[PDB]
């Protein structure tokens, strides 16, 4: 005898209730553990519903300030001819070096975006990076 | 399960079409079970023989035992109004000695649950399954006084007219007691039922209302 | 201890930006006949076909070059409340990476 | 005598982290294993939005700060269950990781079911396994979806039998019936490999801790 | 047996061994007709 | 469900809660209120909630 009603309450609440009624005479071994270290949320059934009208989710689009610079670099030079290595946790791509230098110049106090874009290209050219201004 | 009792609520004897005899026979039986101490459940059993339908429904219901919260062991914690499909139920919490003034099927289940004093009205369709499902749906989703004290953080106080102005503390918040008084509106926006209000407005009831009946 | 917000900002995947028409390095971890399963550092692997040239070179552990298109192939169809995903990524195998 | 049995079983519940599961993992360790990568926004379940840090260009990102909190609770619960000699069943239907999960269960000393799940396995176990079959005391769902992108049958059936479930839930999953949800990536081999390692070390520590606790208390009885 | 709850512990225990063998051979890397006039068991 | 908003206004108990019983001199009470605005909210609520009690 049990409560195979998984849409009312939770495994813990149904086990608590069954013992109060007098049907379950021995506590499950997982019961005392749940009482002492419960989950953050109670595991109760809820019917997923759809959103209607003007209800919307609340998920923040992840856009950092570097993305403004990165977008320009991809539009002007595309992706660096060197291939991304996403297995190296500290990989520095050609675009990420462009954004690191672009930031340094902006710290000096340059206020014109055009100035920061052409100066960074010159600095990387001195470094020896091959930047191709591919309109294609 | 000697402490549990089983009660029948509906028995349908229907003939169905199958190649064995052209039209085969089938018995669908809805039952309820309860120990009279808060634990109760219902199930539907089908078979070709009535005895088999009784066994299937009786042992299936013992696997679907709800636990129903009773205020002081004799009544529901608060008024309950709900519509399950086209079956409307309207239950009311009552004082001791009031008895079970409810649909005969609700009296049967309430005895299994252990409720001793309550009023209920059923309107719309009288479908036995919708009434049984709707009854357990409302009785198993009711809010005990302790739950209300925990949710709002305030004391739950009770005022009985036979005890005068004496305040009775029925539930105290488990954690931290709040200090912000619960907002008291000047005029509540509660949605009232004409049937409940009509009585207090002085309107004559039916000749069938509040007749003398045997103890339930 | 670095925060998760810092890790995400400085992550190689965050630096990639959009994954369409990007160049990445992958590693072959599983081969089934002439189909190569390539892990390029994303959530889902891609599956390409063994090139005719230097076919024997593409063995397990071999690092290759790819041109990403999608990180996950998903599409909603009529009468569906959620997107249908095939649990796979889209990329074009360009050839072996020079060890140098 | 009775005090010793009470000491073995009642003392572990007086400490917040009796098995010191906190050290096994860290937010950085989870980030290396790509545990923060979720499905596209179209595949998102409504009950997962609490756990999602945001949407990075169409790909939902899973907050690894909530994952650490939830994973801590799930690992602690899995340890106390293993400490008390409960049966733990690993369940998944992902065929890429079928052999890995069966190897993990065998290493832990527990059970794995990575194959087609028969209807009634838990709700009708006596007919399938025998009259006195003991059901699992905990089910760990490394994957909570089957191969038709529907909830694994054992998620609902484990709730019906009042079995707690520790499950890995991704952005397209429904965590409502999972007792201890662990928000995280379930598709990447590096994410699944990390979770399998954590569950196996945690279970082995709890089993070893029980052996040591029994010897100490047992030795005291003569001594 | 760790595969008891599958319901076919002996069938799946054998399919576990043969699948692990296949993986080690594929990772590690002649005529296969070592035996002739033989059939697979029914 | 009783029709309208705040159906409690249509109960004898609510109508009897009014405490303003005018002196015999009072013969007419005109109420000038605006349906839109911010400074006239109390006036609108007075017509909604209190005028029935006064008339009763
Ligand atoms: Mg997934």
């Amino acid at each position: 005898a049990g409560s195979r009603l998984e849409t009312v309450g939770s495994v813990f609440s149904r086990t608590r209730d069954l013992m109060r009624a007098g049907v379950l005479k021995e506590k499950p071994l997982w019961y005392d553990i749940y009482k002492a270290f419960p989950p953050l949320r109670e595991p109760v059934f809820r019917r997923p519903r759809l959103r209607y009208g003007k209800a919307k989710a609340d998920i923040q689009d992840i856009f950092y300030q570097e993305d403004q610079i990165r977008a320009k670099f991809f539009a002007t030079y595309g992706s660096g001819q060197k291939a991304f290595d996403l297995f190296n946790p500290n990989f520095k791509s050609t675009c990420q070096r462009f954004v690191e230098k672009y930031t340094e110049l902006q710290n000096l106090g340059e206020t014109d975006e055009e100035k920061l874009f052409v100066e960074t290209g010159k600095a990387l050219l001195a470094e020896g990076i091959i930047l191709r201004r591919v309109r294609e | 399960y000697e402490d549990f009792d089983t009660r029948i609520l509906e028995v349908r004897n229907v003939f169905n079409m199958t190649a064995k005899e052209g039209r085969k026979k089938s018995v669908r039986v809805l039952v309820a079970v309860g120990n009279g101490n808060g634990a109760a459940g219902f199930a539907i059993g089908k078979a070709a023989d009535r005895g088999d339908a009784f066994r299937k429904a009786k042992n299936r219901a013992i696997h679907y035992l709800h636990y129903i919260e009773r205020y002081e062991g004799h009544t529901i914690f608060h008024d309950i109004s709900l519509r399950f499909k086209r079956t409307q139920i309207r239950m009311k919490k009552q004082p001791r000695g009031y008895g079970l003034r409810c649909h005969r099927a609700i009296i049967t289940i309430c005895r299994l649950i252990g409720i001793k004093d309550m009023y209920a009205r059923v309107t719309g369709s009288m479908n036995m399954l919708n009434l049984t499902r709707g009854l357990f749906h409302g009785l198993a989703r009711q809010e005990t006084h302790q739950h209300l004290a925990d949710k709002k953080g305030l004391h739950v106080v009770e005022f009985r007219e036979e005890c005068g102005p004496l305040p009775i503390v029925v539930a105290s918040p488990h954690g931290a007691l709040s200090k912000e008084p619960e907002p008291e509106p000047e005029v509540p926006d509660t949605k009232l039922d004409w049937q409940d209000v009509k009585a207090m407005q002085g309107l004559k009831r039916s000749v069938w209302f509040n007749l003398k009946r045997p103890a339930t | 201890v670095e925060s998760f917000a810092s890790m995400l900002r400085h992550s190689p995947l965050t630096q990639l930006g959009p994954a369409k028409d990007k160049l990445v390095i992958g590693r072959i971890f599983h081969i089934v006949e002439d189909d190569l399963y390539i892990d390029f550092g994303g959530k889902f692997h891609c599956v390409c076909k063994r090139p005719d040239v230097d076919g024997e070179k593409y063995q397990r552990g071999t690092r290759v070059r790819l041109r990403l298109l999608d990180l996950e192939l998903t599409s909603r169809f009529l009468g569906g409340t959620t997107d249908t995903t095939i649990l796979e990524a889209d990329a074009v195998l360009l050839g072996l990476q020079e060890i140098r | 005598g009775d005090d010793f049995q009470s000491r073995i079983l009642d003392t572990p519940l007086q400490h917040s982290d009796f098995f010191n599961v906190k050290e096994l993992f860290s937010v950085k360790s989870l980030f290396e294993a790509r545990v923060h990568l979720g499905h596209k926004a179209g595949c998102r379940h409504r009950f997962m939005e609490p756990y999602i840090f945001g949407n990075r260009l169409g790909q939902d990102i899973i907050d690894l700060d909530q994952t650490a909190l939830n994973l801590q609770l799930a690992l602690n619960f899995t340890a106390h269950v293993a400490y008390r000699k409960g049966i733990i069943l690993f369940v998944s239907r992902n065929r890429q990781f079928s052999h890995l999960i069966e190897t993990t269960a065998q290493a832990c000393g527990e059970y794995a079911h990575t194959r087609y799940f028969k209807g009634g396995l838990l709700t009708n176990a006596q007919l399938l396994f025998g009259p006195s079959v003991r059901l699992p005391d905990l089910i760990i769902f490394l994957h909570t979806l089957n191969n038709v992108f529907e909830p694994h049958v054992a998620v609902r059936d484990a709730a019906k039998m009042n079995i707690p479930t520790v499950g890995i839930v991704d952005t397209n999953c429904n965590p409502c019936l999972i007792t201890y949800p662990i928000p995280g990536n379930d598709d990447s081999p590096q994410a699944i490999q990390l979770f399998c390692k954590l569950f196996r070390t945690t279970i082995n520590r709890a089993k070893e801790k029980r052996r040591q606790m029994e010897a100490l208390h047992r030795l005291q009885s003569p001594k | 047996h760790f595969l008891f709850y599958t319901g076919k512990q002996s069938y799946y225990s054998l399919m576990h061994d043969v699948y692990g063998k296949v993986m080690q051979l594929e990772k590690h890397r002649a005529e296969s007709r070592d035996l002739i006039g033989s059939r697979w068991l029914i | 469900p009783m029709k309208g908003r705040f159906p409690i206004r249509r109960t004898l108990q609510y109508l009897g809660r009014g405490d303003v019983v005018f002196k015999e001199s009072v013969k007419i009470m005109t109420v000038n209120y605006n349906t839109y605005g911010e400074l006239g909210e109390g006036a609108r609520k007075f017509v909604f909630f209190n005028i029935p009690q006064i008339q009763y």
